[PDB]
């Protein structure tokens, strides 16, 4: 009995769904619960394996789509400039390296092979590419083997790759694809063949032999929804919300627009046997959306994305009157919302100071205001900062955000401690406040108008400065950091396993 | 009477609404198998097929129904169905304030031609499939009762229209025209007098029914051009036909028309127009508002910076380029995206303009939204129809006098002189006052 | 559980493969194993049911394709030219009748109905045509109800059709299909939409919804042989070999040449759980072909596809030295020469007369060659008869066929105690004739040369007319016939269902 | 010494077979990856690939390996693989007596056009995938050891042959004729004269080397017109590249070889013939054969009216239209369908004069099969190929008169007129004996 996670890619950075899967790895390891993480997209530019541990998977964890029908195996790239030249026949007169990119030349007749390095340091090729009289005839892929190769002609005089070729450990070939357009147009094995990635995926899933106490977990639908429903119908299927169902300012009391990637699964909903929201906000609201709408009811549970390991309590003096705001940082932030909201509590509040951690797009304008805003000394400006454990040696956290699912920042805020203050807006600022009791949730008009907010943001904040509250909201703010660690994520994470096979 | 219109379109609305407006509120005929008819009218394709009468809950387009497992999808203009990402079917949307309501769904074979087209009515039933030949010539169409059953099998090839309606012999009727006769009688329709809008089978049906009294009008909506439509001149030259009688709401048409037509036989051109019914007085107050799907507004840059003392409001369904997040650095500009139908409303409270210069397709009528609440507006060359609402002395080359809207637009410095603008879009509507039909009509309309 | 016994076609001269499955009708009945015959096909020109009746099933055994997706039952057409004039409009001027053909003509209107009559002498509408200005537009076709339609256009002025629709009992549309160059290539229904034949008739297996015990027989493979199998998986299939499986001079010791009709079914056969063949002798070459040239041992099943009530003993009369034979007149069964070969045994014996049945295409120059060599008419000739209560009158068959799969014909003859002289040739002849115990097999060389067959037939006419031997013969046709009576048949038919149920 | 082969067909195989009748049996090389050939015969692109040699079991057309439950149909003609009645691939048969042999499979996409195709051999076993890009031209093909390696991947755009055998390193050539003399120069074949029969790569694998020791020939073969190749003008005028001396063994593709070409050219090309193996003498029985695949046979209706003394022994592998079996009642003919092959082997032997009358496709090199065993052939204006084999004193006109076809040959009753027309059969054929082989070669080693 097994739980299989579907994705479709990963990278370097990459974002939300993955570390939610990532993180949901770690629990199901303490629960005994065997998963696999299978990831269906093309990754030859990294080797799949550096990704995937870099996120903090077991290689005994992933599925990769290409690789599944491979008796290759999830490895990390060990192979050297040596061995690859074993490999190769007369003799290099001259390398090059610039970077992670070394070649060696064989002029004779006019080759040479490009090496492209795990670490510039290292010796260990990640692929090689074979050139002849100018043109890429041939490149490989290693693990500790090859895993894989590709093969190139001219065209317009660009080097185009028409075909695929995945091998087993020994150099016997698995299969091989056409590339056409950029696409994989025909998958071509010993005793199959196949016209489309969509019906490659169904044989993937049947190879699976998925059984009835099997969990299939659909973090992504795009180009593999159908045929995930279709193949997961015998075993136990499930789907994951992350970020928003629906669009509020496109719907109506009879019409409703689900967000355009969940709308098959939620359209489908008979075919899913549970439905898995970040915040039970979310579990709320959809659930009679389900209800209103569609008359459906479909199962909803809900099961946080991130834990708490332990409870912060900081050992340091509280600092009194301070600040900070730690976001991803774009203009769906708005803190020169808490920028000037600053300046304009900063007159009646001694040495207060916030810190803005985080940086991106955008920065080039708060920087723009802060210095001629009054407060420029005692506003900060510079980036990251790893706040794991520096949220304790604050006061009070400082979110604009329009929309968050589930705030991680937040997540990790209200076990270090801070009072919160934020929009009154789905689903994190509902679920990691109340308006006494740890904080204020600013109700917020249907539009941008900035003096609203400004003046309603000071309020707030001098309420709280105010004694006694300030520690007294802050101490029991943990009654309900106690649901959001991690032995009550592995007690429903683990709950949820079992009411779904007793289907 | 009757009006009997071939086709349902805001033209044929605004006649018909300004007549109602006159007094003349008789039964309303259109031909066409239109599934969202105002409950004002009827049509003899779906008036047997037992639909509940004053339903509006059409379908949305992912409710349509599909094979099991196969997947819907769609942006704010069209829908798809597909069978593992293979294209099958696309979802046409009725349009309507409301988006996203399913009129028409065109299923497709394994090589893309279109087979059938599955049509929807305003209570969200498919009331009609047409059936598609090789070239993608349509062979027939079907119209089903509540319960399944072939009402109406309309031949398109030979244009013979089997009618088996419940409890009813067979009949079969050689022409369009034979089917809509059978409707008038069927329903003991009085012939005093027959309004229609078209050249079409809603001419043919009064061409046809001589030998009966009665006069009849025929209200010329369409353009005119170097000759006049071959049938226009039979209305002339044959003195029996039961209608004698050309409206023509356009001016600019009518002076064509006026033009082509002889010393002798110009006796029969009337000429009218139509009465809006505006929502409200204008106010000349500080406010834009623009509805654009994407960027970029033809000259927004320069005409925002050279009227700084105008509020500009821009709005999407979409979300927004940052192209144009950009220009919402002035504080003079305001911008609403993935904007609410509430919220596209109270900007047309909130605005007394309407410049029209986004580039792309138009977003829900606007220009018309615009006239109806009487807001002024102008634009360059690349408008969004309907070209109805705005007068020539308001439009304005493609950016060739880029800007020269702003103090032309600037003009609206106090009450006359606006009140001369909106005359001069509200003649270009050609809006006649309601006691203008009932002069223009009394002399034709007895009986 | 139900035995679903899948054909392709049926008619009225329809023969071979469907009188098969009309006895197995018959033999399962007794049996009480419920079953079902499905047919493919579409037919329209004559209703259903009026050819299954006319063969021998009860309405109730019959499952047609098309009509199977409606509720409209299995039935006679009992619709009336009253009732066909009752729901058209109007009344019609005059009549016209020619043969089974009655149109109405109705001028004022300038339309007139085609009426194609069941039978001639009564009033019973099978189909009517509505015609439209000399166009043909629509087209019904009737049994209890309207159960089908067809629609019209003219193109090139030739009446085309171009679209097929099903209806219910009530009147409403259960589904139509377009009509592209005599090709169905698409089928809507409400929920559904298939592109091919192929595809709906999976819909249909589908909709059966075969249970493990439910045993689907094959009769013919040609168009669904792919999808009968994909979808028979689920239950026991079989495959029933219905002529001779091979050809045997375009193949060596290296490769055989499989009948095609049977070579898919043969190919796949892994993935047949039982097969059928006519014969014994049958089933022991088939069997080793299989071991021989593809190593398999798929389990082959002998059951005959006639059978004998009883056995006929005669009312004691037999003309002395009379001969029999009743076959479908044509090239292959060469009655040429045994016209030919006893006309030379009535010289060697005073009392000899034979008489020839049998009625198709070929032989109005028969008649024609009869006494035209100056042979006499001591060799009568007669027509169409049912034999059954004739076969006793005379003392032997005789069968020229170079080829049988089983033989009906012999079986009633050796029924009647009548021993047969044919070839040494696969299988009936081989069945029937157990060499010199009730009769002689003539070798016959791998090419058909005359004179010698003449001889070799009629040095065997006086040792079988020559004597003491063939009341000592006729003895061995009721030995052999026994083997072959109807309770014997309907064991082995039990037997082999009970067997193919316990895998 | 060896032999350098283009392609094998049998213009090679006859050339082959004479070669050893006159003892210069060396290891012989055809370039082109061909799966079935002789057992004496090798090919660079088969021979690393490992199948057992000696084994010829080819796979019959419905052993194709395909994806489950997929059915596979086919005739005499070819064969092709459908899933739910949809066309898939096509099996192409290898030519052979024997039928529906397996020589390459050609899978399609879903709209019908052609992506891959797998090509197999006399072992039973496929050894290359040729891929295909959008116009339908090929793109690589990939030649695999019997356990599923890579072995040859070549590159149809840029020529490029990689070659990465067991064990050993992996090498890129740049053009066929470098992937040529790899092939000769490692298993270290006496390159001292190399025989080839065309100007395609072998011969560019002869004006390869000529810096190297040994000297080599060509024997030209395909038919000539109104002048020459450029490529053996690169050779008559050129005297030390390694080729200079051309034999061809045709004489209607000679006497104009000179025609167009001076005096000067003319000290480089010989003159030959083929020895063919016939099986047996004629012995003038007066009997008839004729192979069809369909009728009508041109005229026949006419010769055997005339032809009372002639048998006419018709045979087609399939069966025949009543349209024929018609004639079967003139009782000077008879008919043999679902034609055996022993069988037709048998008619072949009892038949003497071999009509070549019949219209359409031609049955398993029949016209060659009567010229091995000493049929005199005579046909009409349609002469099915081969022509090869037909002196011009015996095609006749197309069926205009159908009479002086027949008293050409009805004139051969008693022994020398026989033998006069056979040997006009065999000299138009270009027979040589043996002798004359030895004689033109044994001045060149
Ligand atoms: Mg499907
Ligand atoms: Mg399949």
């Amino acid at each position: 009995s097994t739980v299989y996670n579907i994705n479709l890619g990963i990278g370097w950075a990459s974002s939300g769904v993955e570390y939610a899967q990532a993180y949901r790895a770690q629990i199901l390891r303490r629960i005994q619960q065997p998963a696999k993480f299978i990831f269906m997209d093309m990754i030859l530019a990294d080797n799949i394996q550096h990704l995937t541990e870099n996120i903090g998977f077991l290689d005994e964890e992933i599925i990769w789509l290409y690789n599944y029908f491979t008796d290759i195996k999830i490895a990390p790239t060990t192979v050297t400039l040596d061995q690859v030249l074993a490999q190769v026949a007369g003799q290099p007169e001259r390398s090059e390296k610039e970077g992670k990119i070394v070649r060696y030349f064989y002029p004779q007749d006019d080759q040479f092979i490009t090496c492209y390095l795990r670490q510039e340091d290292q010796d260990f090729v990640e692929h090689v590419e074979y050139v002849s009289r100018g043109r890429l005839i041939r490149k490989d892929y290693f693990s500790y083997v090859r895993y894989a190769s590709e093969y190139f002609a001219p065209h317009n005089d660009a080097a185009t790759l028409y075909q695929r070729r995945f091998y087993h450990e020994d150099g016997s070939v698995a299969y091989d694809m056409l590339i056409e357009d950029g696409q994989e147009k025909l998958y071509r094995f010993p005793d199959r063949i196949f016209y489309s990635k969509a019906e490659l995926v169904r044989y993937f899933l049947q190879c699976l032999q998925l059984q009835a106490d099997d969990v299939v977990i659909l973090d992504r639908e795009t180009g593999i929804g159908q045929v995930v429903f279709e193949e997961s119908q015998k075993a136990k299927l499930g789907v994951v919300v992350h970020a928003e169902h629906f669009s509020e300012n496109a719907s109506s009391d009879d019409y409703i627009l689900w967000n355009n990637f969940y709308d098959y699964q939620f359209t489908n909903a008979d075919k899913v046997d549970f439905f898995i929201v970040a915040t039970e906000a979310q579990k709320r609201i959809l659930e009679q959306q389900f209800q209103h709408y569609s008359d459906k009811q479909p199962q909803i549970a809900t099961i946080p994305v991130g834990s708490l390991d332990q409870l912060t309590y900081p050992k340091e003096p509280r600092k009194p009157y301070s600040m900070i705001t730690a976001s991803r940082l774009a203009t769906e932030k708005h803190i020169d919302w808490l920028v000037a909201a600053t300046v304009q509590a900063h007159a009646q509040l001694p040495e207060l100071t916030l810190d803005i951690y985080g940086k991106g797009s955008e920065e080039d304008k708060l920087r723009r205001r802060i210095e001629e805003a009054g407060a420029q000394d005692y506003i900060r400006l510079k980036g990251h900062a790893d706040l794991s454990q520096i949220y304790a040696g604050y006061e009070l956290y400082l979110t604009a955000s329009t929309s968050e699912g589930f705030g991680l920042t937040l997540m990790e805020a209200v076990g270090s401690g801070l009072p919160l203050i934020g929009f009154d807006v789905r689903y994190g600022n509902q679920t990691f406040i109340d308006d006494g009791k740890n904080g204020y949730l600013l109700p917020v008009s249907s539009n941008h108008v900035e003096d609203q907010i400004i003046a309603a943001f000071v309020e707030k904040i001098i309420a709280l400065f105010s004694q006694g509250r300030q520690q007294e909201m802050s101490q029991h703010s943990y009654q309900v950091a106690e649901n959001y660690l991690t032995s009550r994520v592995e007690a429903a994470w683990t709950q949820l396993l079992k009411e779904v096979r007793d289907d | 009477m009757i009006q009997l219109f071939d086709y349902y379109n805001q033209e044929t609305q605004d006649l018909h609404d300004s007549l109602l407006a006159a007094g003349y509120a008789c039964p309303t005929i259109v031909i066409e198998a239109n599934g969202f008819l105002p409950d004002d009218m009827i049509s003899p394709y779906t008036y047997f097929l037992g639909d509940e009468e004053g339903v509006d809950h059409p379908l949305f387009f992912n409710q349509v129904p599909v094979p099991p497992f196969w997947e819907i999808t769609g942006d704010h203009q069209v829908a798809r169905v597909s069978d593992m990402g293979e294209e099958r079917a696309r979802i046409h949307y009725a349009s309507q304030a409301r988006g996203r309501l399913v009129k028409q769904v065109d299923w497709l074979d394994k090589k893309g031609q279109l087979r059938l087209s599955e049509r929807y009515n305003k209570q969200g039933r498919c009331f009609a499939k047409t059936a598609y030949k090789s070239g993608q010539e349509a062979f027939n169409t079907t119209y089903y009762s509540t319960d399944g059953q072939e009402r109406i099998v309309e031949n398109h090839v030979t244009g013979d229209i089997i009618l088996t309606l419940d409890q009813e012999p067979l009949r079969i009727f050689k022409s369009r025209v034979d089917f809509i006769r059978f409707f008038l009688e069927r329903l003991d329709l009085d012939l005093d007098h027959i309004l229609f809008n078209s050249l079409a089978y809603s001419f043919l049906v009064s061409h046809s029914l001589t030998g009966r009294a009665g006069q009849d009008i025929l209200f010329w909506q369409e353009p005119l051009y170097d000759e006049l439509p071959g049938n226009m001149q039979l209305i002339l030259d044959n003195s029996q036909l039961r209608t004698q009688t050309i409206v023509i709401p356009d001016l600019a048409t009518y002076e064509k028309a006026m033009s082509l037509a002889a010393a002798d036989q110009q006796q029969k051109f009337l000429h009218l127009g139509y009465h809006y019914d505006f929502k409200r007085d204008n106010y000349l107050r500080k406010d834009a508002l623009i509805l654009t799907h994407s960027d970029q507004i033809e000259g927004l840059d320069t005409l925002v910076q050279s009227l700084p003392q105008l509020v500009f409001r821009i709005a999407a369904l979409t979300e927004m380029s940052p192209k144009l997040l950009s220009m919402l650095s002035y504080k003079n500009v305001v911008l609403y995206q993935n904007a609410s139908l509430k919220q596209i409303e109270q900007l047309y409270l909130e605005s007394d303009i309407y410049l029209d210069i986004n580039h792309g397709g138009q977003v829900l009528q606007a220009v018309r939204k615009a006239f109806e609440n009487n807001l002024l507006i102008l634009g360059f060359e690349q408008t969004l129809h309907d070209r109805h609402y705005i007068a020539q002395q308001h439009i304005f080359d493609s950016s060739q006098p880029a800007q020269l809207a702003s103090i032309l637009e600037e003009a609206l410095c106090g009450v006359e002189q606006m009140r001369s603008a909106l005359q001069a879009q509200g003649r270009h509507a050609n809006d006649v006052p309601v006691s203008l039909y009932q002069e223009t009509l009394q002399s034709l309309l007895g009986g």
